[PDB]
């Protein structure tokens, strides 16, 4: 018994051993947005009698 | 250095944790002895293990 628990102890400070780190890489990117319309800026002045 | 350092104290604690749970490793006796000064039993352990 008392070995058991010695063996438990070791193998418990054996299993304290990292494997890998996971994360996102998403700093840098933004959401675009859809313009549907070209803005003109013209407007057509006419005479009344069209000279 | 810091890793050493680190490493070695959490290897410590997950010892001390398992030899003082269900039934103890250490008997009772020399836990009185470790005891004596008024520290936990659990602490006194530790330091001499170190």
């Amino acid at each position: 018994e008392d070995m058991a628990k010695i063996y438990g102890a070791v193998a418990a400070v054996s299993k304290n051993v990292n494997s890998s780190v996971t994360y996102e890489v998403k700093r840098g990117t933004h959401e675009l947005i859809k313009v549907p319309t070209i803005p003109h800026n013209l407007v057509l002045i006419q005479s009344d009698n069209g000279k | 250095t810091s890793g050493s350092i680190i490493n070695h104290a959490n290897n410590l604690n997950k010892v001390i944790n398992h030899v003082f749970a269900d039934k103890p490793l250490i008997s009772e006796t020399m836990l009185k002895i470790l005891t004596i000064d008024g520290t936990t039993g659990k602490d006194g352990y530790r330091n001499w293990l170190d």
